[PDB]
């Protein structure tokens, strides 16, 4: 519940690499 | 140690700070939020700050191994960097930094 005061603030969340060390 | 960054990969991007870059490529940190999304410009032309998150790139001196065996976020603190919004705030600033010199070119 809080506001951005940057205007390089990132819209989405993390994305997805290749070759990461994630599942889905 | 590391004071640049390098992408390995590309990623579309389409917020505020899009920015389009290509996989294997050299861009220095900047800004940083959320350990995450870190706002790094190239080494262009009217270029940058480009966000790149830590993901999509990895920091290193483009000297010698990689971040020095360090993590991004051990190396973030390091330096004692401020956030975005912190450091974007108000740009009226200085940051000052120790000296410190290292046995090894």
């Amino acid at each position: 519940s809080s506001s951005a005061n940057g205007k390089f603030i990132p819209s989405r969340p993390a994305p997805k690499p290749p070759s990461s060390a994630s599942a889905s | 140690g590391s004071l640049y960054a390098i992408v390995l990969y590309d990623f579309k991007a389409e917020k505020a700070d899009e920015l389009t870059t290509y996989v294997g490529e050299n861009l220095f940190i900047c800004a940083h939020h959320n350990c995450e999304w870190f706002i790094a410009k190239p080494i262009g032309r009217l270029g940058g700050p480009g966000l790149v998150p830590v993901g999509f790139v990895s920091i290193i001196d483009i000297a010698t191994g990689y971040a020095t065996g360090n993590d991004v976020i051990e190396d973030i603190k390091s330096v004692n960097l401020p956030t975005v919004q912190e450091w974007k705030s108000n740009i009226a600033r200085y940051k000052a930094s120790n000296i410190s010199l290292g046995s090894v070119e």
